[PDB]
Parts: C-alpha cells; structure tokens; sequence
C-alpha cells in the first residue's frame, strides 16, 4: 504493498 | 484525494482475469482466426483494442457470441496479442514481429504498433 | 521469457473498464445494498473479491443479473470498495474505516482488511 | 512505456 498515489 | 493505493492491484486483477480465461470462466465471446478459436472476455478485448471497442459498443454486434476476424490474420500473432491483453507481456521476436505488427494495426492497438515500429527501425 | 512489458497496461485496462462502468457498457450485474443499486462487471468483481468469486463460479448464481447483499452492509463502504476494485485507490478516512473494514471482511478482500487493521492499530 | 519485465 500500500502506497501514497 | 485522501486515497491510498495498492500497487499490485491492477496486475492482480489482470492475473485473475487470465486465470478465468484459462479455466473458461465467464468467457462470453469466441474469436475465430483462420479456423482457430479463442475464448475471451469482451470487456478485456474492448479495454485493449480499438477494433474490439468499436465492435462491442455497436448495438448489433454487442449481441454476437462469435466474431470472425479477416482470415489473412495470423492466429499466432493474434494469440501473442491476446496474451499481451491479459498479461501486459508481449512476446516479440525477430521471427514474429512483422505478423505481430500487422495484427496490432488490424486490432488498433496503438502502443503495440509503436513498439513494433521502434524495434523495426532499430533493426535497419 | 523473451518478452517486453508495457508498464501502464494493467492500469490502462482498469481505467478503461471503469469508463465502461461509468457509461453502463457491458455491465452484467446489479448489486443491491440496502435499496441502493450498483451496476458492475461480474469478472471485475470476481477478480477483486473472494465473495464474488464464490458467487459467480457457482453454477446457479452465475446466471443471476441481480445480487442482494446483507442489508446491514454499508452502501458507502461498498461504493468505496467498488471504486477500489476499478481504480486501485481506496478512499480510507477516520470516519469510514470501521465501515470499510467490515465491508471488506464481508467481501473477502484480504489486502484491504490487512491495511484497515494496520491503520486501526496505528490509531491506538 | 515499454520495459524489460
Ligand atoms: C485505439 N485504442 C488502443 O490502442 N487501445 C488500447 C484502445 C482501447 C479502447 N477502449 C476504451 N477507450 C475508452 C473507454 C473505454 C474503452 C474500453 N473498453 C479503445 C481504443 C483503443
Ligand atoms: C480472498 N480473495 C481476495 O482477497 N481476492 C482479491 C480474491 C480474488 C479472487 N479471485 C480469483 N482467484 C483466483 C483465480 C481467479 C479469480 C478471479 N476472478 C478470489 C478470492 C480472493
């Protein structure tokens, strides 16, 4: 995996 | 935005749709290419090809369960492109590039035509 | 393998499937959540959720054009998760995390449940 | 985009 888009 | 994103989501969706195709689950169209049949999902075909987008948004053709492509189309070229649609991977080789490019032009797969033209220009 | 890969392919496929959903093109199921209706593509739902994979691989349920979810399910939570299925982006906020987590547990969306549990543990 | 997978 989870990231900042 | 305040979103988070799962990096592998889009590729996992594609992998799962390819597993459905392999098991013949919810496939809704048969593409016929010089007497060879290929089962697929109409939505994946439309999402990847200008030709299939035009066919399946047509009020008459959207009802067809069998689509026949021009018999001059190379079914190995078609198979390579169908695999690309479901995997993002294009098996481009010296021995198939001309057929793959011709098939991608027919299918209206712009990015594929672009990479074929680049590889051909590098070869000359 | 001797493949090349188009980096944006899987995300472009998802973007195009989301555009088909927005225009109601080839949607084949209506999901009903506490009297609210959501149109979608069965294959995308199956590719993203253990619950929808179980429903649409069932020989009887695969024929249904309307699926009713448990009425305790939060339709905003469902809408957030449906958007995630089609975009890889999850709109997780302090005010919706409990509902999103409960809905993801119901839908059997393991990676989503994982990130919700992590954000909740960080908050305590 | 095109890359080596
Ligand atoms: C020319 N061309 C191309 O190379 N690709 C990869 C194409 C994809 C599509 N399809 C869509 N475009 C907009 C909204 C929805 C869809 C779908 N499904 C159409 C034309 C394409
Ligand atoms: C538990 N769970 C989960 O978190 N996701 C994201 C899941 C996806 C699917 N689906 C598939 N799995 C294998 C082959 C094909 C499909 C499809 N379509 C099933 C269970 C899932």
């Amino acid at each position: 995996a989870w990231v900042i888009p | 935005d305040s979103c988070i994103q799962f990096t592998r989501h889009a590729s996992d969706v594609l992998l799962n749709l390819n597993r459905l195709r392999s098991r013949d689950i919810l496939t809704d169209v048969v593409i016929v290419v010089s007497r060879e049949q290929f089962r697929a999902h109409k939505t994946v075909l439309m999402a990847c090809s200008g030709l299939f987008y035009s066919i399946f948004t047509d009020q008459l053709k959207c009802n067809l369960s069998v689509i026949n492509l021009d018999p001059e189309i190379n079914p190995e070229g078609f198979c390579i492109l169908l695999d690309f649609m479901y995997t993002s991977r294009l098996n481009l080789r010296e021995g198939n590039i001309m057929a793959v490019m011709a098939t991608a032009m027919y299918l209206q797969m712009e990015h594929v035509v672009d990479t074929c033209r680049k590889f051909i220009k590098a070869s000359e």
